[PDB]
RNA sequence: UAUCUGGUUGAUCCUGCCAGUAGUCAUAUGCUUGUCUCAAAGAUUAAGCCAUGCAUGUCUAAGUAUAAGCAAUUUAUACAGUGAAACUGCGAAUGGCUCAUUAAAUCAGUUAUCGUUUAUUUGAUAGUUCCUUUACUACAUGGAUAUCUGUGGUAAUUCUAGAG
RNA sequence: UUCAUAAUAACUUUUCGAAUCGCAUGGCCUUGUGCUGGCGAUGGUUCAUUCAAAUUUCUGCCCUAUCAACUUUCGAUGGUAGGAUAGUGGCCUACCAUGGUUUCAACGGGUAACGGGGAAUAAGGGUUCGAUUCCGGAGAGGGAGCCUGAGAAACGGCUACCA
């Protein structure tokens, strides 16, 4: 009795199963952006409605009196650092038309593919698993980080591990002993 | 049931502690004391929970047996003394006294005070009545029953109390166009200057009280603190000096401010 | 190549506990770990406490090694350092003894063994040796 | 037999089921107020006792072993101060520091001497706890009696202000 | 983040229901199960039953000490260092568990106690006890009871009877 | 306010007004060991305050008319007086009056009903769930009765009867 910790079943699943353009739609978006679940486009698609049913709910209300105004802007702001959304919009009623594909985008995932580093897209999943990939000076091994735009640049390969170049890839142990052998 | 109640739930915890939801199954129940249960504050959140000068209950509590803590002049060794409002915590040792005051969120806030001013506590009434003896005496709603005070300090009137002695400096009279501090819920920890007082047959006196930005607001008088006369309050307050911004205000200011 | 660049962030000065409270954020570029006897060494040329005085904890480094940020305290002195502090800390840093104890459940039934009796035990132990004979 | 307590006062030579409070024998009450219904047997002498108590209070002819012939000294006495003072019969004059059985206990090799812990005199450290008190009481009391003449004074310097203020019209 | 399909027909459009569909800090089970954080968990049926052990006791410069205890040594010619035991004090009415009762009852907010108790809490504080006033306990009144000393019982028990 | 409080009158199986305790060993000589005085502890009086406590105001419950009357001999509703209680009171007692509620569902029954916070569901309106981390309330096999205590109708108290 401390406290129930809270949580969501955050991810949450389309109210058929089997509206068949979906289910391509949905596989169209896993083989883009490489995701290992159906889960994984839910997952965004759930966390943008949630977005989207904050706009709609300011949008009921006059922009000009507070709320509205308030949490919009904070919400607009919050899109625009996490770099789903627009410079150019930042007009809530675009927040509104945000969409799933968008928001893939944006994750370490992609960040990776979007700045060389892997070449095809999935190999970077495996990079990121693979404890390469460090965002700040701080290593990320979770594919659906969310880049924060202003972080984008800070995306490198590992102080640690190879790529970055300080230890080459755990093959090497066993050929420089098999070469000096030799 | 069966009588009072010993523990406190951390849940249950007054919010204005800002008891931390995890990391206990309890909080510590403020004892008994001059301030109720709510409107108090233990020392324990005091010195461990806003301050940091220990890092947990063990050191608060040797703290107090080593005793530089003066709470009010008396020093306390109680790790939950309710150290309520307007409340003179002085530490000894690194001379850091604190008046308990709120901030204007409400939640109470660390004010480190002059050697020096913290020295004077200002209180309420509450009574006027008599004793035996025929002894006319004045009670403080925070805390202290003071003797043989001036016939003209009413109710809902402050004293200034001389505190290490116990007496009475000074009062300042309740009456419109008077700068009061505010200890009420949601209006809690504004300041301002009061324009109406509702009179009111049973059903709680209300006042209505402008702050600097006048923003008018209403409370009720149990509520209400008469900090002085509008310019000069006699004590010295928190940084945001009662005002409570809007919220936008507040994001404004923040995100203005970057400083590294 | 490495140098386990300390440092020594939130130092809250404290009379009332005679003692410089602080985080210990660390580095380890190329290593791995920095462990605490090492830290003490680190904290007592630093603050010119020596090991005895210094007493450090929490830590968990961060992620791809990096960092670790700790919670180091100094004291004004080992005497200071010794009737403050709670008693596994002192443990930990070989300043003090481990305390050679009973298991709870023995300590609790040796509570209740102690309760169930009245008085002394020197008068129950004489009715036990006279009982021998009946 | 069976072993349940001769209670006095009780009458019959019969076992009975008997409610007994703290303030009588018979029940060690191991609540601070708790009364409990302990077996007890009556005050009457029947067949079914092993044991009876027997006060051999004056002597006879025989003295049996060391029953008679022995003495087992006292191994407390006197703590208080009057009642080392009827023990011994020495009145207030005789002054105060020695009348006590002190002894000289060896761990081995060391022998010293052992003492009490005495209480009650007209000590020093007695004298001045009350004095100061009897002085807190007359100090309390005078302060008292000058804040009721200063606010006798101020009521006063109060009502001349009131006379001031009325008489106009 | 307002969504519908299959089924009575020869086929049609309805009434209509059934069937699917999604979700449940909603129970159960069936497979399967590598890791990280977190984490409910004898409520549902029997508020059915319970071996064993444990879960409430507490002493400070500071209520009571000739343990025939421990101390031991450079305050005791009444006492002063530690302190088992015990009385006194306070606590054990808190927490914990559970949901049987219980349907204006409980309970929520709302008042009220000018209708009351309140150890604790922190604030306050009692020249008047005398009883005619020329020789009176007050620089200190009394005897008990416990722990103890033994004397014991019992088939048992956190049973305790007598004397000092 | 018949309040606080103050008076006149007394009582009373005359409550309370320290025959209590640990550290500190100062100040005047009427040169006694005199008279004097510090820092604390507990206790103790009603007034305060706190922790609370009992009541109590208003409004608010799930199904059932295959419950339309119910309560009032055995307190129902009101009154006067007492008794009790910490105290208000049909809380109890005497004497008196005949009230009281009801189709705006009284009363009765049901509940696989503890109440609330909340939970799930999730356009809006809602439905169902809430034993369960907080807040109330109950209970400690049943049903009683009580000791101590500020606070217990305690059950890791006791007395009993049933099981
Ligand atoms: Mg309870
Ligand atoms: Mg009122
Ligand atoms: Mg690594
Ligand atoms: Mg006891
Ligand atoms: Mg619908
Ligand atoms: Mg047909
Ligand atoms: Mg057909
Ligand atoms: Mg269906
Ligand atoms: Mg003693
Ligand atoms: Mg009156
Ligand atoms: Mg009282
Ligand atoms: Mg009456
Ligand atoms: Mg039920
Ligand atoms: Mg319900
Ligand atoms: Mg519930
Ligand atoms: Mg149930
Ligand atoms: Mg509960
Ligand atoms: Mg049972
Ligand atoms: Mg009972
Ligand atoms: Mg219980
Ligand atoms: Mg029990």
């Amino acid at each position: 009795p401390r406290a129930p910790r809270t949580y969501s079943k955050t991810y949450s699943t389309p109210k058929r199963p089997y509206e068949s353009a979906r289910l391509d739609a949905e596989l169209k978006l896993a083989g883009e952006y490489g995701l290992k679940n159906k889960r994984e486009i839910y997952r965004i698609s759930f966390q943008l409605s949630k977005i989207r049913r904050a706009a709609r709910d300011l949008l009921t209300r006059d922009e000009k009196d507070p709320k509205r105004l308030f949490e919009g802007n904070a919400l607009i702001r919050r899109l625009v650092r996490i770099g789903v959304l627009s410079e150019d919009k930042k007009k809530l009623d675009y927040v509104l038309a945000l969409k799933v594909e968008d928001f893939l985008e944006r994750r370490l995932q992609t960040q990776v593919y979007k700045l060389g580093l892997a070449k095809s897209v999935h190999h970077a999943r495996v990079l990121i698993s693979q404890r390469h990939i460090a965002v700040g000076k701080q290593i990320v091994n979770i594919p659906s980080f969310m880049v924060r735009l202003e972080s984008e640049k800070h995306i490198d390969f590992a102080r640690t591990s190879p790529f970055g170049g300080a230890r080459p890839g755990r093959v090497a142990r066993k050929r420089a002993a098999a070469a000096g052998g030799e | 049931a069966r009588g009072p109640k010993k523990h406190l739930k951390r849940l249950a915890a007054p919010h204005h502690w800002m008891l931390d939801k995890l990391s206990g199954c309890y909080a510590p129940r403020p004892s008994a004391g001059p301030h109720k249960l709510r409107e108090s504050l233990p020392l324990i959140v005091f010195l461990r929970n806003r301050l940091k000068y220990a890092l947990n209950g063990r050191e608060v509590k040797a703290i107090l047996m080593q005793r530089h803590v003066k709470v009010d002049g008396k020093v306390r060794t109680d790790t939950t003394f309710p150290a309520g409002f307007m409340d003179v915590i002085t530490l000894e040792a690194t001379n850091e006294n604190f008046r308990l005051v709120y901030d204007v969120k409400g939640r109470f806030a660390v004010h480190r005070i002059t050697d020096e001013e913290a020295s004077y506590k200002l209180a309420k009434v509450k009574k006027v009545q008599l004793g035996k003896k025929g002894i006319p005496y004045v009670v403080t709603h925070d805390g202290r029953t003071i003797r043989y005070p001036d016939p003209n300090i009413k109710v809902n009137d402050t004293v200034k109390v001389d505190l290490a002695t116990g007496t009475i400096t000074d009062f300042i009279k309740f009456d419109t166009g008077k700068l009061v501090y505010v200890t009420g819920g949601r209006n809690l920890g504004r300041v301002g200057t009061i324009v109406h007082r509702e009179r009111h047959e049973g059903g709680f006196d209300l006042v209505h009280i402008k702050d600097s930005l006048e923003n008018t607001f209403v409370t009720r008088l149990n509520n209400v603190f008469v900090i002085g006369e509008p310019g000069r309050p006699w004590i010295s307050l928190p940084k945001g000096k009662g005002i409570k911004l809007t919220i936008s205000e507040e994001r404004d200011r923040r995100r203005a401010q970057h400083g590294l | 190549s490495d140098a386990i660049t300390i440092r020594t962030r939130k130092v809250i000065s404290n009379p009332l506990l005679a003692r410089k409270q602080f985080v210990v954020d660390v580095l380890h570029p190329n290593r791995a770990n920095v462990s605490k006897d090492e830290l003490r060494e680190k904290l007592a040329e630093a603050y010119k406490a020596e090991k005895d005085a210094v007493s450090v904890f929490g830590f968990r480094t961060q992620y791809g090694g990096g960092k670790s940020t700790g919670f180091g305290l100094v004291y004004n002195s080992v005497a200071d350092a010794k009737k403050f502090e709670p008693a596994y800390r002192l443990v930990r840093y070989g300043l003090a003894e481990k305390v050679e104890k009973a298991s709870r459940q023995q300590r609790k039934q040796r509570k209740n063994r102690g309760k169930k009796i009245f008085g002394t035990g020197k008068s129950i132990a004489k009715k036990a040796a006279r009982r021998n004979a009946d | 037999k069976q072993g349940f307590p001769m209670k006095q006062g009780v009458l019959l030579p019969t076992r009975v089921k008997l409610l007994l409070a703290k303030g009588h024998s018979c029940y060690r009450p191991r609540r601070n107020g708790e009364r409990k219904r302990k077996s007890v047997r009556g005050a009457i002498v029947g067949p079914d006792l092993a044991v009876l108590a027997l006060i051999i209070t004056k002597k006879g002819e025989q003295e049996i072993e060391g029953i008679t012939n022995d003495t087992v000294p006292k191994r407390l006495g006197p703590k208080r101060a009057n009642n080392i003072r009827k023990f011994f019969g020495l009145t207030k004059e005789d002054d105060v520091r020695d009348y006590v059985i002190r002894r000289e206990v060896t761990k081995g090799d060391k022998s010293y001497t052992k003492a009490p812990k005495i209480q009650r005199l007209v000590t020093p450290q007695r004298l001045q706890r009350k004095r100061q008190q009897k002085s807190l009481k007359i100090k309390n009391a005078q302060a008292q009696r000058e804040a009721a003449a200063e606010y006798a004074q101020l009521l006063a310097k109060r009502l001349s202000e009131r006379k001031a203020e009325k008489a106009e019209v």
